[PDB]
RNA sequence: GAGCUGUAAGUAAGCUUUGAUCCAGAGAUUUCCGAAUGGGGAAACCCAGCAUGAGUUAUGUCAUGUUAUCGAUAUGUGAAUACAUAGCAUAUCAGAAGGCACACCCGGAGAACUGAAACAUCUUAGUACCCGGAGGAAGAGAAAGAAAAUUCGAUUCCCUUAGUAGCGGCGAGCGAAACGGGAAGAGCCCAAACCAACAAGCUUGCUUGUUGGGGUUGUAGGACACUCUAUACGGAGUUACAAAGGACGACAUUAGACGAAUCAUCUGGAAAGAUGAAUCAAAGAAGGUAAUAAUCCUGUAGUCGAAAAUGUUGUCUCUCUUGAGUGGAUCCUGAGUACGACGGAGCACGUGAAAUUCCGUCGGAAUCUGGGAGGACCAUCUCCUAAGGCUAAAUACUCUCUAGUGACCGAUAGUGAACCAGUACCGUGAGGGAAAGGUGAAAAGCACCCCGGAAGGGGAGUGAAAUAGAACCUGAAACCGUGUGCU
RNA sequence: UGAGUAGCGAAAGACGGGUGAGAAUCCCGUCCACCGAUUGACUAAGGUUUCCAGAGGAAGGCUCGUCCGCUCUGGGUUAGUCGGGUCCUAAGCUGAGGCCGACAGGCGUAGGCGAUGGAUAACAGGUUGAUAUUCCUGUACCACCUAUAAUCGUUUUAAUCG
RNA sequence: UAGAUAGAAAAUAGGUGCCCGUACCGCAAACCGACACAGGUAGUCAAGAUGAGAAUUCUAAGGUGAGCGAGCGAACUCUCGU
């Protein structure tokens, strides 16, 4: 996918449209990743599992990966990304401001 | 072991690390069906590892050929 | 292929009795024969066997969901040892 | 399984007519008689169709 | 190029930028049954011989290799029976076997219901079924042809001729071909005469046989004699025309890479919708994304890419190889053949006036001043040159792979099978043969409380919705209940 | 719909005490009754885990169910001598060559296969929840192997094998 | 017997001896009958009283009370007694 563990992205579609958080995980199976503070699920937890204490847990669910956009690196705009072949490497680079994105 | 150190090793080395290989092997199998192993994968470890020295094995005595 | 002759120890209440008048049971590859098992226990555990018996168990009937299927067939040996002893554990 | 040992002549099929031109099947047999000739150099009793044989074309020993 | 140890969640233990998983080429391993082949056997099992080796004091046990039958080619031995012929024994062989794509091809053998308003000739039909043999195609094929002019020039296939000419209890029905228009095209090798070498009979005459040369036909050709021409100059070639290779190059297939351009607000759970203003386009195919997206993702147009294997090709190499003319003295030019009679069959053609072609049985030619054909037959004329062989393409088909298409289906449809289906189930067996798809955008799959043994439920909570809570989208009708206005 | 209708598949139960949310139906006890050339004890086919222990009560069980040949979990079958194979053959099957036959294939010799028959060495006791002539105890027997051997033989043999 | 070959072994001691089956039902609720079905299923053992007996009736060894019951005690049907 475009969009790699440890991107810093923006959210363009959904509830959280306009939010902007780090991607800490993905799933290049399902075209998904996860976002700091983006997509909260509450999820019914017993008490009774492994886990001593139970209750509502909040934690990040996967948000499909087409509904995020990098952040340009110079103008902090959402930027699509192409690639470059730099001494035999490829590199992202941002579309807006050309620069190397990591 | 890798495929690299085992060709590094001599046939006769070859041999005695399958035969300590199988040895460990069916140590870990014992542990595991009376219950002491808790380190599961070393069995897959091991039995990956002699696959891999009979494979160098097999292709010294056909390029002999 | 000693290792190969013996698969693994069986522990049950009736196998642990038989440990007790130092018979040893052991789950062995379907196709070998006594005189094998006999042999791979004694180069495996450095003892002396003084006799094996041996027997077979058909495939057994086990469900899980929708699918039914059957269990491994087995081969056991009760090996009954002359002199020394096993620890299994 | 019989032809002529010499020449493969064997029986074919065809029909046996009526008057009223019902058709019935049946068959023509080769004249194969049995003979001793001369097969790889040694004697042998082998099928020869009686026109293999005619004109002396076959040597009968 | 950052995750990964399948469905398939879980837990556990682990792997991975020192490049996992994953994708493609090549290689290694690949138990047992199965043609199954050491022998046996109620498939997936049992029991051996031999050699070598492991182990034991030794036996018992084990490992690896090998041992079927038929065929062919060699070697040895060799009966009745002398000679040697059966036979027997050994060795070699990537020799055969068996399978299937329910297709296409060739051949052996070959129905019936049925139609004829009954039925026998006839039809169904040389169809179905069975059997054998293939090949990627097969079959056919370079005139003993078609014809009747200014003749054409192998075969196959399409159009047309034409439902014509004909066949037919002249009933039902069966039903051409040549010409003309097209696809595709390609031509060749033997037998014989004769020559040389070799071997047997030993006229040790020259007969026979083998090998090589020579030769290939209708405008008659060839041998034979003679005259030119060349020892690969030229020409040809592994698709026939003889048969194996090698080097280099190109292209293609089997993974991949790059790849333009959108923001805002409104509604809403969510925007791709609406509104406003922009942008790309050799890209407005398509799918996905929380509703309907050229510009969010995967892609598309376009361009690039291969370590390795495979395929098709080009050039070199390699291999093979003479090519024409004149003469008419002699010689050759396919025999139990052609052909005839009888009995069948096949020809659109049912025996007919029945040519043309095959089979069984019996009889049985001619030899270039020859022989066959032009639908009985004869004459004349005309066209051919049988009784030997080979041959690509145009044509048939689709188990399969790749890329696509549809005024084709949309869960009683479409495959029997959208789903763990040739399953479950039924049958001794051959064989017959189902039913069964949908939570939600996301599992966020209902913490906690309460009645209950549980099932089940009421709250609470998640969610836009639970009135989406697990065969969980919608939820008709039959049918079953509760309440009630009028009766 | 018929309809809460027909049926619930040969029979003798009663009570007490347990267990349980729940008991005519499960467990234990006493009494009673039934079969007893047998409803008892073995065992060949056939079935194929139904066997044992613990747990369960949706469905199956013609009622009920706390129970079960049902469901879940984990177990259980031990052989030189028992039966079969490493022995034999019968009917029958198969069948190198062979004979016959459009194909396919049929028949058949030698040879094989093939028990329902022939041959063939282990008995008693004890033991578990579940195996026992199989495990254990005691005491046997059969074949083979190795070492030592009273004794006999030592190339027409003469001991020995056959 | 044809053949074979220096060696043979009464005894003593020690050792070796594989594969398959083995559970459970088996006149049955586990087999053949679609059923936890009044049918069918080879062979073996089979005590006492009575008796000719493996008949008869009652018992033993051993097993069993049958997978709907409770009442009532009409017609009618069935099976039985007078
Ligand atoms: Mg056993
Ligand atoms: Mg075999
Ligand atoms: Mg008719
Ligand atoms: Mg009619
Ligand atoms: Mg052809
Ligand atoms: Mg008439
Ligand atoms: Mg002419
Ligand atoms: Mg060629
Ligand atoms: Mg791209
Ligand atoms: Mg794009
Ligand atoms: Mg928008
Ligand atoms: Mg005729
Ligand atoms: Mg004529
Ligand atoms: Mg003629
Ligand atoms: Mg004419
Ligand atoms: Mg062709
Ligand atoms: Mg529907
Ligand atoms: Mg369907
Ligand atoms: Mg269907
Ligand atoms: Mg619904
Ligand atoms: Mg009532
Ligand atoms: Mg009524
Ligand atoms: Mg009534
Ligand atoms: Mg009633
Ligand atoms: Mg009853
Ligand atoms: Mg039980
Ligand atoms: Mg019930
Ligand atoms: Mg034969
Ligand atoms: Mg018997
Ligand atoms: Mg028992
Ligand atoms: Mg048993
Ligand atoms: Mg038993
Ligand atoms: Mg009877
Ligand atoms: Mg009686």
């Amino acid at each position: 996918m475009h969009i790699k563990k440890g991107d810093n992205v923006k959210v363009i579609a959904g509830k959280d449209k306009g939010k902007e958080g780090k991607v800490i995980a993905t799933l290049p199976k399902k075209d998904r990743v996860v976002v700091e503070g983006v997509n909260i699920m509450k999820k019914h937890q017993k008490p009774t599992q492994l886990n001593p204490e139970g209750g509502i847990l909040e934690t990040e669910a996967a948000i499909h990966v087409s509904n995020v956009q990098l952040l340009d690196p110079k103008t902090n705009e959402p930027t699509r990304v192409g690639y470059k072949f730099v001494d035999g490497k490829k590199v992202r680079i941002a579309k807006k401001s050309g620069e190397e994105i990591k | 072991m890798k495929a690299k150190e085992i060709r590094d090793l001599t046939t006769s080395e070859i041999e005695e690390q399958i035969k300590s290989s199988k040895e460990e092997l069916f140590n870990l199998r014992f542990q595991l069906a009376t219950g002491q192993l808790e380190e599961t994968a070393r069995i897959r470890t091991v039995r990956k590892t002699i696959a891999r020295l009979k494979t160098v094995a097999r292709e010294r005595e056909i390029e002999q050929s | 292929e000693a290792r190969d002759i013996l698969k693994r120890p069986v522990i049950t209440e009736k196998s642990s009795e038989a440990m007790a008048e130092d018979k040893y049971t052991f789950d062995v590859d379907t196709r070998v024969n006594k005189t094998q098992v006999k042999m791979a226990v004694e180069e495996i555990f450095n003892v002396k066997v003084a006799s094996v018996n041996i027997m077979n168990y058909k495939p057994k009937k086990k469900r899980m969901g929708r699918y039914q299927g059957y269990t491994n067939k087995r081969r056991k040996a009760i090996v009954t040892l002359k002199e020394g002893s096993i620890d299994l554990f | 399984g019989k032809q002529c040992f010499v020449t493969g002549r064997k029986a074919s099929t065809g029909n046996r007519r009526s008057h009223a031109l019902n058709s019935t099947k049946r068959r023509w047999n080769a004249n194969l008689q049995k003979v001793r000739i001369l097969v790889d150099g040694k004697p042998k009793k082998v099928w020869v169709s009686a026109r293999a044989l005619k004109s002396g074309k076959v040597t009968r020993v």
